[PDB]
RNA sequence: AGCUUUACUGCAGGCUGUCGCUGAG
RNA sequence: CGCACGGAGGCGAAGAACCACAGAUUUCCGAAUGAGAAUCUCUAACAAUUGCUUCGCGCAAUGAGGAACCCCGAGAACUGAAACAUCUCAGUAUCGGGAGGAACAGAAAACGCAACGUGAUGUCGUUAGUAACCGCGAGUGAACGCGAUACAGCCCAAAC
């Protein structure tokens, strides 16, 4: 949703990696909040974070990195 | 590629280790060694790991009890997540 | 004029006379000390090999195989059998020894395919045959107008399905007329009565 | 007995499979865990 | 070996091969056991060479007796690849025949005579 | 069906002759 | 936002869902191939067998699967004969090996309605329960030809 494909293809190879690490962290922090039973969740993002990471990785493969 | 750290293991027993022994507990990939758990943790939270104890749980996952150096404070590290 | 080959051929019409006799009596001493399947660099019977498809080319292989002489090595029945089916001694296999040799050779070279084979004699207890095998994957053969046919997929494991020359004869397919009622087009399609 | 790491993973799964059909699935499907195994009355593999 | 009934001295074999080399450059020579066999049968052979390291021996066994019933003289060469090199080949040769020498007929003739004597 | 034997008929196995391997005087 | 009609929340006019084609990812065991192991582990790997070979795993091949069909091998007994041994069940059941999308067969050392005739090979119909076999018992059992289907004829060895 928030992160579209164009935006990913416009990023530089180094920007996708940085973006990847950023996303992985939001994901890890969400799963941590979830582990603590924390409900300030918003179920859509934890699900969106996974797809975003999948997209970035797909593009990195497509673009040759 | 699989990541080392899955998520913080937060249970009453985990808290005691945090308050009383400056230890953090994690659910980690069962293919990870104590050394890999140590590094990954230092890099993710920027702290110094003194010792790592592991266990293959009856949940199919691996649990790691990571003690931090006196320089760091478990409660604080855990509090930011 | 006579080709040189005709001389090798003529010598083998009588492997027990002349120089050939002395040769065999010598060779077999070495052969008996060799294994079951020995790859050899050159055919012992050049005329016969060339006549069967052999070529001094890459991808063409020759191997001599020894197989025991005699009837079936059969175990006696261990359950009830009517008299007719109690035999052991006089039972012989339906595949001739030359065909057994071709199969043992092909197993040794899993990637190759049997092109043909021929006899190179025998002593009191065993027989030797030289088998010609072809590498269906070598371009030297894939480009040969006389051999590339053996590269087709349906020619895979041809020896094990009786597509060999010794296979077709042993299957009673030599005759096109009388006598081949139950052999052609296959033993199996004819209810196994050939 | 001594369980290997793999045997352990399997026992672990069997234990997890031994949970009940969540409350909401009942509502969602407008109305049974055909695989409820008891440690005593039943027997696992291996 | 089964077709070899006399040993040719190294020196003799040396002369012979040398004569063969001047035969390909001057006169004519046949390379290969099949072409050599036809020379003997056609009579166009003056001197035929037979390697002693041929395996199988069947390939050449016939040369000796064939030559005898054709007056054609023959000599043995210890190695197969030497005969082929002399004949001018990059490969070996189990047998070769000097089909009408040339500025070597003198030597060839002697070699023939040196062999008949060697029995 | 299991068992027996100088029941009927066969099949292994043992003994023995012969052919091949197998040659010189 | 699957089966699946909940709750919360999210995605979609930046055209989502959904369908077609193509591509990415594709853990471990598995022919399972570095070695060992009840799906894990130990210290760079075409293990094993082969072909070629720059003789170095450098380039290649094989392995296993598939509903049955197909080809090559091994091959019963109950049963029928109102007993039973040959015969029969049956080259069946089952076993070993192997190919393909179909297999196999195939351009006459054929046929032999004997001819001044036919003209590769499968298969279908028929020839026929005929010829032939058989304690001449019970049973077993073709072919040539003909009418069809489809059609297609070639390459070596050797001589030179
Ligand atoms: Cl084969
Ligand atoms: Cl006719
Ligand atoms: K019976
Ligand atoms: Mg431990
Ligand atoms: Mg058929
Ligand atoms: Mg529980
Ligand atoms: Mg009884
Ligand atoms: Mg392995
Ligand atoms: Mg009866
Ligand atoms: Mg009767
Ligand atoms: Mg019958
Ligand atoms: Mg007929
Ligand atoms: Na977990
Ligand atoms: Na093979
Ligand atoms: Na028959
Ligand atoms: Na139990
Ligand atoms: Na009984
Ligand atoms: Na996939
Ligand atoms: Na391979
Ligand atoms: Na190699
Ligand atoms: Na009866
Ligand atoms: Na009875
Ligand atoms: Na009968
Ligand atoms: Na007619
Ligand atoms: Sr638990
Ligand atoms: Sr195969
Ligand atoms: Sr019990
Ligand atoms: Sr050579
Ligand atoms: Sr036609």
């Amino acid at each position: 949703t928030v992160l579209h494909v164009q935006e990913i293809r416009d990023m530089t190879p180094a920007e996708r990696e940085a973006e990847l690490d950023d996303l992985k962290t939001e994901l890890l922090n969400a799963r941590a909040v979830q582990a603590a039973g924390g409900a300030p969740e918003n179920p859509g993002r934890i699900k969106e974070l996974r797809k975003a990471i999948a997209r970035i990785k797909t593009i990195q493969g497509e673009e040759g990195d | 590629s699989w990541d080392v750290i899955k998520h913080p293991h937060v249970t009453e027993k985990a808290m005691n280790d945090m308050d009383f022994q400056n230890k953090l507990q994690f659910a980690v990939d069962d293919r990870a060694s104590k050394g890999e758990v140590a590094d990954a943790v230092e890099e993710q939270y920027d702290v110094t790991v003194e010792q790592v104890n592991t266990q293959n749980t009856m949940d199919g996952e691996k649990k790691a009890v990571v003690r931090l150096s006196e320089d760091d404070d478990a409660q604080e590290v855990a509090s930011r997540i | 004029a006579r080709s040189a080959y005709s001389y090798i051929r003529d010598a083998w019409e009588n492997p027990g006379d002349g120089q050939l006799a002395e040769l065999q009596w010598q060779r077999q001493q070495e052969w008996r000390n060799e294994g079951a399947v020995e790859r050899i660099e050159r055919p012992t019977r050049l005329d016969k090999a060339r006549s069967q498809g052999y070529k001094a080319k890459q991808g063409v292989i020759v191997a001599r195989v020894s197989v025991r002489k005699g009837s079936a090595r059969k175990r006696r029945h261990k359950a009830g059998r009517r008299s007719k089916r109690q035999g052991v001694t006089r039972i012989t296999r339906r595949k001739d020894i030359q065909r057994v040799a071709e199969e043992r050779a092909s197993r040794t070279f899993p990637n190759l395919r049997v092109l043909n084979s021929y006899s190179v004699g025998q002593d009191g207890r065993q027989k030797w045959h030289e088998v010609i095998l072809i590498d269906p994957n070598h371009p030297a053969i894939q480009n040969d107008d006389d051999l590339s046919w053996i590269c087709a997929d349906d020619q895979a494991d041809r020896v094990f399905r009786g597509l060999t020359g010794a296979g077709r004869r042993n299957r009673g397919l030599s005759g096109k007329g009388k006598g081949s009622e139950k052999t052609r087009p296959s033993l199996r399609s004819n209810g196994g009565k050939g | 007995g001594k369980k290997s790491k793999a045997t352990k993973k399997r026992l672990a799964k069997l234990d997890n499979q031994n949970s009940r059909v969540p409350a909401w699935v009942m509502l969602k499907t407008d109305r049974r865990n055909h695989k409820r195994r008891h440690w005593r009355r039943n027997d696992t593999d291996e | 070996p089964v077709y070899v009934d006399f040993d040719v001295p190294a020196d003799l074999e040396d002369d012979a091969l040398e004569a063969l080399e001047v035969a390909r450059d001057t006169g004519a020579v046949k390379k290969g056991t099949n072409e050599t066999t036809k020379s003997i049968e056609r009579g166009s052979a003056e001197l035929v060479f037979v390697a002693e390291d041929v395996q199988p021996e069947e390939i050449v066994m016939h040369i000796p007796e064939l030559a005898d019933e054709k007056g054609v003289p023959f000599i043995f060469v210890e190695q197969q690849d030497d005969l082929g090199h002399a004949a001018g080949l990059e490969v070996g040769s189990a047998a070769a025949a000097v089909t009408d020498a040339g500025e070597a007929d003198a030597d060839v003739e002697d070699i023939a005579d040196k062999v008949e004597e060697l029995r």
